[PDB]
């Protein structure tokens, strides 16, 4: 007989929940190991008890039927352990607060069970019936915990019910609203699922209804993820209930395994094809990681934390194939046995709370406030699969995909990267020490930011093959702090570039032609391409203010250069104008330059000092250009308004640097030509000499115009003593075939040791310089009633004397027949 | 109202032996030779801008220049020393010499051995070309026209301009003077009003003037301080322009606002027309001066709103003589005359239209 002696009995009725023991639709057969067969199927949570007064116009859909046999009845009063034929029931009324609150009212023992099955609970926050009937059997919105073989321990110790549960399976998480766009947790084995203490709801453990649930999940296989569409659908379902569409506990998420699948794709949502950001990311059977920390109260006071670590992992991201395929990190640091790994931070604070030194503080200011994150220690991963492309597929998507993902959270947020050893494959990447830097509207408003880098490299290494191996030689090297104040309004590219180079040698020309510098612009050279939604590509506008301070050149390749040694000190290419434009002013304020010269022409030269003597040095040279491509309408008006120009030298030293560059449209100077000192010592000064050559005269007017031509001194002599060829020496004033002279009151006093030791010094040349070639109406007079005292021999023995030639139109020279010009006829004075 | 120079014609002036002249511009200098006439050279607006005064030394390079007009390049208080025969590239190398003055240069005088500058109410007198220092220093009246002259003679050294009393002469032998000394200027009480024009003969032996009242022009023997004789050039009044004697100081001509040159003999004083009146014997007390006028032995005519400069040719034969007027309108003027009054028209020509014959 069906003897139905079981109905609804005293108990504690919940707010949301009516506590109702109901055994219906099933034959309760009952026929200290006291065991009564029996069938306690049909037990209903139709709850809904508090709203609208019990809802009775509504019963609540969630309602469970033949809930399982639990026939066995295992066990009875005393560890009231109870083999069972019913898994559980489902609370598909929210299972944060409302079932939380009824959960620990009821508990208010250390009893265990063994179901069978794992009942498939669709608690939401008709299917709960069907958890009812999964309990029988033990697109969206189909959040399933259905451990199939369920090998649940309901450890239950009651003794403030400090509870537990230690499982050997997992379930099967498609959480989503009230695409295939949800997790797709997978894990089954007990290792491989190892589920662990899922619920608390006791004011033990905390004191929504105090878990304190530390569901440290400690697995230690596959468990594979195979699907996540995103993170934030994540959050939001956790704080909130629930806010999706078709489209004090302190949970402690802690998750350790040698391998455990996944995949991690970023979270773009609607309401803060697929996801822009990161398109095809997977950690790919990396460590299993991903465990997090979070709270039932939306926009949690306390900040909520996600970490990371890995030895090796082998993700493959972006995958063609992975950007970096392995995190590679035998980087050992301490004084102690240390391996040091990979890890992937976040930290995300409540909407709305409350260069060594600059660059790092304005960024940890910047990591102060929080609206979104992003984080990478990498110590030696630098890697790449064999199948990658730093130079197009980087740019591609970790540049476009970056920042364009719905950034902000309960869009001020931070970014930062930091390497012991890098790899750029494909080409020097020379990394050791770099980081990289991104800021999003900084102090609250748009366009505010600090986009940094650093770095310490050995200068230029060349590719295919062989490296170039410059930097043979505390500011760090490639500081390209860059400040950026653009405004939304106008819509408008602003660059404020400080780059700094310092020490280095950024030469990346390799071949006779610009070839790896070739290779160079066509891998480096992309703007910032910017597709993404939100930001249609604003027009680009460069302003730069490089320091490229102490960057020698020694290096530069041609046909057959002699380890040319050319050793700036600072090359302050500060162009406070646009340069993208027909203007440029770039104000080259260098400060004392200097130049050394090898051995012999032909490439190999060798001598006691690389750095050898100085040839050309300059005090300083402030070429202000103004490229127009002082109010110069001329295209090209390259304006060097140069300071001075001191040289010394020795006859073999200018002969063998007249063989180097042999062998290797106003212009206005204005420039003082030469203090020149210049084996012998013999000053000669040659002071503003204006040759502003295609100044106008019609057609390359190219005046000598000089202002001053004083032949300091020539022979043994290095005292001025005043030979000639204020003044305005316009001893090459030009047209299109002119000349003039200054009348100076004396201008050939030759006296001064041997008037011929020019002449033995220009033999000493025609010795170095090996090829000597050149051994309307002109009007090129002499215009100076020289003041005098072969002609050398003659001017030696007497030492007025002479008299001007005055050579109106006589047009004597031809370009090689000056000589002849200055034979005609004959002149003697005094 | 300054008159605008009729095409850009600032000053005209013979040299020492009227066988050249010289053109200050608007646009520069030009000099000519008066027979034939010919462009000898010119100095453009690019090389020494607007021009108030050129002077010529003789028929030689050396060229003095004072900056006037509406675009001068150099100061109206400079004197600047242009050599046309130096070589240099830049003009500024044919400037030899600058004198600086305080108030604007009127005229400038020069001969083989000395350059004078006139200012309004002082006359320096420097050595030149070679080594220039000043000689004599001389006050003179309210003297707006820069009128002086300097004998050209080689024998003599004698400067003449208008005294301190109106309508005198003060001449000066420079030779005599001590540098430094005032020797004291002789006077002629030449006229009773403000003198216009005054001139030397070629041996300084004989000075010729004018008056503002231009009807009368006299003539002094430079020792004696004797008037030799008194000359009518009209009845009405006239401004003078130029006076001058011939080379061998037989004849004056001279060229006035009336748009006439008068031509009188002065060896030869019976070759001038004299009134019908003093035909008409002495009937009377009164009409005494008007009597023993002598009038110009011919005349001719130029263009009346044209001031002219007039000189003497070269003699072309034992009884025809030459009268050359050069107009500031950029005309010049050649005519015959004989001793019985005949004055014909022997060429005319545009002075400022002849171009450098580039051709040949």
């Amino acid at each position: 007989d069906t003897v139905v002696r079981v109905e609804h009995s005293p108990g504690d009725g919940e707010r949301g929940v009516a506590v109702e023991v109901r055994v219906q639709r099933l034959e309760y057969c009952d026929e200290a190991f006291l065991h009564k067969l029996l069938q306690l199927a049909g037990v209903r949570l139709h709850y809904e008890e508090l709203p609208a007064q019990e809802e009775p116009p509504e019963p609540p859909l969630q309602i469970g039927s033949c809930s399982g046999y639990m026939e066995l009845m295992v066990k009875l009063k005393q560890k009231l352990e109870v083999a069972g034929q019913l898994g559980s029931l489902h609370l598909l009324l929210t299972p944060r607060q409302l079932q939380q609150l009824q959960e620990l009212l009821s508990a208010v023992d250390s009893l265990l069970k063994m179901t069978l099955g794992g009942v498939t609970l669709t608690l939401l926050q008709l299917a709960t019936h069907f958890f009812t009937e999964f309990d029988a059997t033990k697109p969206c919105s189909h959040v399933r915990l259905t451990g199939t073989a369920v090998q649940l321990s309901w450890e239950l110790r009651t003794g403030r019910r400090t509870t537990s549960m230690e499982v050997h399976f997992g379930q099967l998480e498609v959480l989503e609203c009230l695409e295939y766009t949800e997790i797709l947790t997978f894990p089954g084995t007990r290792p491989c699922a190892h589920l662990r203490h899922t619920q608390i709801l006791r004011r033990v453990p905390k004191s929504a209804c105090h878990c304190h649930s530390e569901l440290a999940l400690d697995l230690a296989n596959f468990q594979a993820d195979v699907e996540l569409g995103a993170l934030d659908r994540l959050a939001a379902l956790l704080r909130l209930a629930t806010v999706p569409a078709e489209p004090e506990q302190q949970t402690v998420f802690r998750l350790s395994a040698p391998r455990a699948t996944l995949r991690l794709r970023f979270p773009i949502a609607d309401l803060r094809g697929q996801a822009v950001r990161a398109e095809q990311l997977r950690l790919e059977l990396s460590e299993p990681q991903f465990r997090s920390e979070l709270s039932s109260g939306p926009g949690p006071p306390v900040p909520t934390h996600l970490e990371l670590t890995c030895s090796d992992l082998h993700g493959i991201y972006e995958d063609p194939v992975p950007c970096l395929r392995v995190s590679k990190a035998l980087d050992p640091k301490s004084t102690g046995r240390k391996y040091f790994l990979p890890q992937v931070v976040v930290t995300v604070n409540p909407q709305s709370s409350s260069d060594p030194e600059e660059m790092r503080t304005f960024q940890s200011r910047t990591l102060a406030l929080s609206r979104c994150s992003l984080e990478v220690i990498l110590p030696s991963v630098h890697i790449f699969l064999p199948s990658k492309e730093v130079y197009e597929s980087i740019y591609n998507r970790i540049n476009n995909d970056l920042l364009m993902w719905e950034p902000a959270d309960l869009s001020t947020f931070s970014t930062l990267v930091t390497v012991l050893k890098g790899r750029i494959t494909a080409l020097v990447l020379d990394m050791e020490h770099g980081t990289l830097f991104s800021v999003s509207q900084y102090c609250g408003q748009p366009g505010l930011g600090y986009f940094c880098l650093e770095a310490e490299k050995a200068t230029l290494y060349h590719r295919a093959q062989l490296a170039p191996t410059i930097y043979p030689s505390g500011p760090h090297m490639l500081s390209t702090a860059v400040r950026i104040h653009l405004d939304p309004h106008k819509n408008v590219k602003e660059f404020l570039v400080t780059l700094r180079l310092h020490k280095a040698t950024l030469r990346h020309y390799m071949a006779l032609p610009e070839q790896s510098w070739h290779s160079q612009l066509l891998e480096f050279l992309d703007v910032l391409d910017d597709p993404v939604l939100g930001y249609l590509p604003p027009t680009v506008i460069t302003i730069l203010h490089t320091h490229l301070f102490s960057c020698s050149v020694d290096y530069r390749p041609l046909y057959l250069p002699v380890r040319v040694l050319i050793t700036a000190e600072t090359f302050t290419l500060s162009s406070n104008i646009i340069m993208d434009t027909s203007t440029f002013l770039l104000r080259f304020i260098l400060d004392d330059s200097a130049l050394y010269l090898s051995d012999k022409c032909e490439v190999e030269t060798l001598d006691l000092r690389r750095d050898y003597v100085c040839v050309l040095d300059v005090d300083l040279l402030e070429l202000v250009i103004k490229t127009w491509k002082k109010l110069s309408q001329p295209l090209f008006e390259l304006r060097c308004s140069n300071n001075v120009v001191h040289v010394h030298s020795c006859a073999d030293s200018c002969a063998l640097l007249v063989n180097l560059l042999q062998y290797v449209s106003t212009r206005v100077v204005l420039r003082e030509v030469s203090l020149v000192w210049h084996h012998v010592l013999m000053e000669i000064q040659l002071s503003k000499v204006s040759f502003q050559h295609e100044v106008y005269r019609p057609l390359s007017r190219q005046v000598f115009i000089v202002q001053e031509l004083e032949v300091r001194d020539r022979l043994a002599s290095s005292q001025i003593n005043k030979f000639l060829y204020s003044n305005m020496l316009t001893i090459k004033a030009l047209h299109v075939c002119c000349l003039r002279v200054s009348l100076m009151p004396l201008r050939l006093n030759v006296d001064q040791d041997a008037l011929f030791f020019l002449k033995d010094f220009f033999t000493s040349l025609v010795a170095g310089i090996n090829p000597v070639v050149p051994g309307r109406e002109f009007r090129f007079t002499s215009e100076v009633p020289i003041w005098l005292d072969t002609f050398a021999g003659l001017l030696i023995g007497l030492a007025s004397e002479l008299k001007l030639k005055r050579l109106c139109c006589r047009h004597g020279l031809l370009g090689v027949d000056k000589v002849l010009g200055y034979a005609l006829n004959e002149w003697l004075q005094d | 109202m300054t008159q605008q120079p009729l095409r850009g014609v600032t000053s005209l002036r013979f040299n020492q032996d009227q066988s050249c002249f010289c053109c200050a511009m608007e646009t520069g200098v030009r000099i000519y030779n008066v027979e034939p006439l010919m462009e000898k050279g010119h100095l453009d607006h690019e090389q020494v801008g607007s021009m108030g005064l050129v002077e010529m030394l003789h028929r030689s390079n050396l060229l003095a220049l004072v900056g006037g007009g509406s675009s001068p390049k150099f100061s109206e208080i400079s004197v600047l020393i242009w050599d046309d025969a130096r070589e240099g590239k830049d003009s500024k190398e044919k400037l030899v010499l600058e004198f600086t003055f305080t108030k604007p240069v009127l005229s400038v005088r020069m001969r083989h051995d000395k350059i004078v500058i006139v200012l309004k109410n002082r006359i320096y007198v420097y050595s030149f070309p070679d080594n220039p220092r000043k000689l004599f220093e001389f006050d003179t009246r309210d003297n707006p026209k820069g009128l002086c002259d300097l004998c050209p003679s080689l024998e003599k050294q004698l400067l003449v301009f208008p005294g301190h009393k109106c309508g005198s002469l003060q001449l000066v032998d420079l030779a005599s003077t001590k540098p430094g000394t005032s020797s004291a200027p002789f006077t002629i009480n030449a006229h009773q009003s403000d003198i216009a024009c005054v001139s030397l003969n070629q041996p300084g032996t004989v000075v010729a003037s004018a008056s503002q009242k231009g009807t009368l022009i006299r003539l002094f023997d430079t020792q004696s301080k004797e008037k030799l004789v008194e000359l009518r050039r009209g009845t009405d009044p006239a401004t003078l322009y130029c006076i001058n004697f011939s080379h061998d100081s037989s004849f004056l001509c001279a060229s006035s606002d009336k748009g006439t040159v008068h031509i009188f003999a002065l060896k030869d004083t019976r070759l001038n027309r004299r009134s019908a009146l003093a035909r008409v014997g002495k009937v009377g007390p009164m009409i005494g001066q008007y009597v023993d006028s002598q009038w110009s032995l011919a005349s001719f005519t130029v263009p009346a709103e044209s001031a002219c400069i007039c000189a003497f040719g070269r003699n072309t034969s034992k009884n025809v003589n030459s009268v050359i007027a050069i107009c500031v309108d950029g005309t010049f003027h050649k005519y015959v005359f004989t001793p019985d009054g005949n004055c014909n028209r022997e060429a005319f020509d545009v002075y400022l239209d002849i171009c450098d014959d580039d051709d040949f």
